[PDB]
């Protein structure tokens, strides 16, 4: 379980991440970067919910769970390491987008991070540009 | 010529299923029966767009979700 | 000025006839006609590249 529970522990950090970050205040950027991770946690749901309607037909298990979100431990390990290091260098503006700029870089080892980081850096920068 | 290349486009657009007084012989069920199947096709039309979306929804949820 | 209202009235004009001809595909129709291409030929072209954009579009959606 304690394997698995960083996911869990990254997903309280990224809704933490989204709620503050959705203030007025907070910036148009980080605005646009909540709505893109409200979008993540959707799918994020609807995997889950998946997973319980395996669970309620009482045809999946510990490492099917496991093993099931094994992909989604690593994107949500990703996306609330990058939601921790913007929150705590209160990132805004075009720091924000050069900070996501090094982490896509930086998540480059994987193809599944760099394809969600890409797809978040275009939409972020699309109210910047 | 314009007119004609748009004679022969004609129809290629989606299908559209949806889009003093009387003289007291002019009582007509034509008219009450258009209004009739009118008030019919909003509401069918919209258990439709409910029963479709509930499939949607129902394959979606019997989906993977990551493609 | 003229130009302009028979432009947008055959835009009108198609969308009744159910052909739906949008605005610079309108306009590309004039400049060909006036250019000296036939009506028939351009349609027949048109509906060619209706049904291969179809097509492809189609196959472009499952290959994203």
């Amino acid at each position: 379980v304690s394997r698995i529970l960083p996911v869990a522990a990254s997903y309280s950090t990224v809704t933490r991440f989204i709620e503050e970050k959705s203030s007025f205040e907070y910036g148009q950027v980080n605005h646009a970067l909540a709505a893109a991770m409200r979008t993540l946690v959707k799918e994020y749901l609807v995997l889950v919910t998946q997973l319980e309607q395996l669970q309620r037909q009482g045809l999946l298990s510990l490492q099917k769970l496991w093993f099931y979100i094994q992909p989604a431990m690593r994107s949500l390990d990703i996306l609330a390491s990058l939601a921790t290091s913007v929150d705590k260098g209160e990132c805004i503006g075009g720091a924000t987008l050069s900070l996501l700029h090094d982490r896509s870089f930086s998540y480059t080892g994987d193809s599944q991070a760099q394809e969600l980081c890409l797809h978040l850096t275009k939409a972020a920068s699309t109210p910047y540009f | 010529s314009v007119l004609d290349l748009l004679v022969q486009l004609a129809g290629s657009g989606p299908p559209r299923v949806l889009q003093n007084v009387r003289y007291g012989g002019y009582d007509c069920c034509h008219l009450s029966g258009i209004e009739a199947d009118v008030r019919s096709i909003i509401s069918g039309e919209e258990e439709l767009c409910r029963d479709l979306i509930r499939k949607t929804l129902q394959v979606m949820e019997a989906a993977p979700g990551t493609g | 000025n003229a130009v302009r209202e028979t432009m947008d009235v055959l835009l009108e004009i198609s969308r009744i006839l159910n052909t739906g001809l949008d605005m610079e595909t309108l306009s590309i129709c004039v400049r060909l006609c006036e250019q000296g291409i036939n009506p028939e030929a351009l349609s027949s072209v048109i509906k060619e590249l209706r049904k291969a954009t179809e097509a492809l579009k189609a196959a472009e959606n499952m290959t994203s």
